[PDB]
């Protein structure tokens, strides 16, 4: 088994700047990718950035400012998130799901507010 | 469901006694299933159409009179000629030895019926060669049985055929 | 480096596949005096096998050189529906070209009355409405919710959809498969007899073990890994069962064809 505890999240003033990181407590296999989704209350779970070792995605509102960053040693993935603007202010799971097979572990949530 | 068949032989040999009591035309029905039998008549006398007779048929009816000598030579030249090549090539011959009864009183009885059944299946050995089988009965007047034997040989014969056609021989 | 040379093997299993589930369609729609029911429980193998080998496995390969989905979400769908779809269709086209060769041979006088050109059309139908069925499944209620990464393409795996799916689809049809070709195996033998049990041994034996070979790898790992969870298989021996059933659709036209003299004498006519 495999247990996500996300953290970093707080409270950042607008154009800030965070950086959330998700931990592992196990083994995520190099061939699993692992991202960071967001859901707003109120709205639904939508991608926000993925590392894997095929590709490194994003989502086209969050392009150009966020940066997925993975350690495999220590099976953590980093999010810099820079430029807060305050739309983000939601809950940011990290996920540790796979390519092809239905396998996915799901972190706890981390609240992210941004404020002006 | 409908077959066709083709009947032939010499004369006085009983085929309006299987064609009765069991071109001319006939119509009988076993287990549901349709036959269709072509009369020609006399092999190689009368009425040899073979162009609308033998075009898809099952199966071609043999029938030979089992108490006679004098003309038993023309019927083994008769199913020579129809067996290697009378325009009839991959067609079974359900062979009819007929008047059965009709040997053993002018003749223990195993010899007696065996030999004239041996010289049909040496010229059927002949133009074999897996291409069409041949299926002799000995049957008699008093024997109304033969529609089953009919229907069990072309069972037969298209049960090879699906063997056949599956890869399975 | 090594992607290339996959890459290109699998194209060539690809175009293989391709090329001779057009054959056997070809075999049909010019030759005229192909059209019984029995030649149309092929055509719809190969309708099947040509769909999947055309529409399905380009993806397949470019989802297994590149390492993800480059397309969309609802292409990803679309996709793995019509995989479900495509493969459940084969496996039932199989089945029943066995029930239609077990009543031709043991019923051969009574085989235009008991399958009619309305009964095979009807079994057509049911078999691809029971793959559309389940392959529609997770389309609406039986899924879990999904990462909503565009570059992902996850199969359903849910523990009560590949074990109902996977019972219907292979292990029903298995038993089936095995008891029509056993009687069939049985009249062969005439219901040289060396020479008469070797033949049908041999020839059942290729169909029965490709079939199996081909498809019980995957329904073997894929309801055993979803249910206990001790046994967690690798990732290498997963693509391999998962390719072995798309390598069965390319497996089928050198088999079925190759059963029947008509088909024998068509095939080597239209290539
Ligand atoms: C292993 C499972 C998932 C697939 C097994 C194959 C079925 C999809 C096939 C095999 C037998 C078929 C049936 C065989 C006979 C008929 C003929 C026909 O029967 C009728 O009631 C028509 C009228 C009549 O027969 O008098 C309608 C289709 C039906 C039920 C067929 C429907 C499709 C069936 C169930
Ligand atoms: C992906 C898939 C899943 C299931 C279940 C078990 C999840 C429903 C199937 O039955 C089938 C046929 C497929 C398609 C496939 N497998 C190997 C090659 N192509």
């Amino acid at each position: 088994q495999v247990q996500l505890q996300e953290s970093g999240g707080g409270l950042v003033q607008a154009g800030g700047s965070l950086r959330l990181s998700c931990a592992a407590s196990g083994n995520i296999s190099a061939h699993w990718k692992m991202g960071w989704y967001r859901q707003a209350p109120g709205k639904e779970r939508e991608f926000v950035a993925g590392i894997g070792y095929a590709n490194t995605n994003y989502a086209d509102s969050v392009k150009g400012r966020f940066t997925i960053s993975r350690d495999n040693a220590k099976n953590t993935v980093y999010l810099q998130m820079n430029s807060l603007k305050p739309e983000d202010t939601a809950v940011y799971y990290c996920a540790a799901y796979s390519y092809y097979r239905d396998h996915s572990y799901w972190g706890q949530g981390t609240q992210v507010t941004v404020s002006s | 469901a409908t077959h066709r068949l083709l009947l032939l032989g010499a004369d006085n040999s009983g085929k309006s006694t299987i064609v009765k009591q069991m071109i001319f035309e006939t119509k009988f029905q076993v287990d549901k299933v349709n036959f269709h039998m072509f009369d020609v008549g006399g092999q190689r006398d009368e009425r040899r159409k073979w162009i609308q007779c033998f075009n898809d048929v099952t199966a071609i009816i043999f029938v030979v009179d089992s108490s006679d000598y004098n003309r038993l030579q023309e019927a083994l030249n008769d199913f020579k000629s129809i067996w290697n090549n009378r325009w009839l090539r991959t067609i079974s011959v359900i062979l009819f030895l007929n008047k059965q009864d009709l040997l053993a009183e002018k003749v223990r009885v195993t010899r007696a019926k065996y030999f004239i059944r041996d010289e049909f299946l040496r010229i059927s050995t002949a133009s074999g060669d897996g291409r069409h089988y041949c299926y002799p009965h000995f049957t008699c007047a008093v024997d109304t049985e033969n529609a089953r034997r009919i229907f069990n040989d072309c069972k037969d014969i298209i049960l090879q055929m699906n063997l056949r056609e599956y890869n399975l021989v | 480096s090594k992607a290339i040379l996959l890459g290109v093997i699998l194209g060539g299993l690809i175009l293989f596949g391709v090329l001779g589930n057009i054959l056997v369609i070809l075999s049909v729609a010019c030759h005229r005096h192909l059209h019984s029911v029995t030649h149309y429980y092929i055509v719809n193998l190969a309708v099947a096998d040509l769909l999947l080998t055309s529409t399905v496995l380009p993806f397949s390969a470019i989802f297994e050189v590149l390492g993800y989905w480059a397309f969309g979400r609802v292409f990803c769908n679309i996709w793995a529906a019509v995989d479900v779809l495509c493969c459940t269709a084969s496996i039932m086209g199989l089945c029943i070209i066995s029930i239609d060769r077990y009543i031709g041979v043991s019923y051969p006088l009574r085989y235009p009355t008991i399958v009619t050109q309305r009964r095979g059309l009807m079994a057509l139908l049911c078999v691809w409405a029971l793959s559309l069925v389940i392959s529609i499944g997770p389309l609406f209620g039986w899924r879990q919710p999904a990462p909503e990464d565009e570059t992902i393409c996850q199969i359903n795996e849910e523990p009560g959809y590949v074990l109902f799916s996977a019972l219907g689809s292979f292990y029903l049809p298995l038993a089936i498969i095995l008891v029509m070709y056993c009687r069939v195996y049985v009249v062969a033998k005439r219901e040289l007899k060396f020479s008469r049990e070797k033949k049908a041994a041999k020839t059942l034996g290729i169909v029965v073990g490709c079939f199996v070979l081909c498809w019980l790898p995957f329904f073997l790992v894929m309801p055993i890994g979803s249910f206990f969870p001790d046994f967690k298989p690798s990732e290498t021996v997963f693509k391999i069962v998962f390719w072995l059933g798309y390598l069965n659709s390319c497996i089928n036209p050198i088999i079925y064809p190759c059963s029947s003299q008509e088909f024998k004498k068509a095939f080597q006519n239209v290539l």
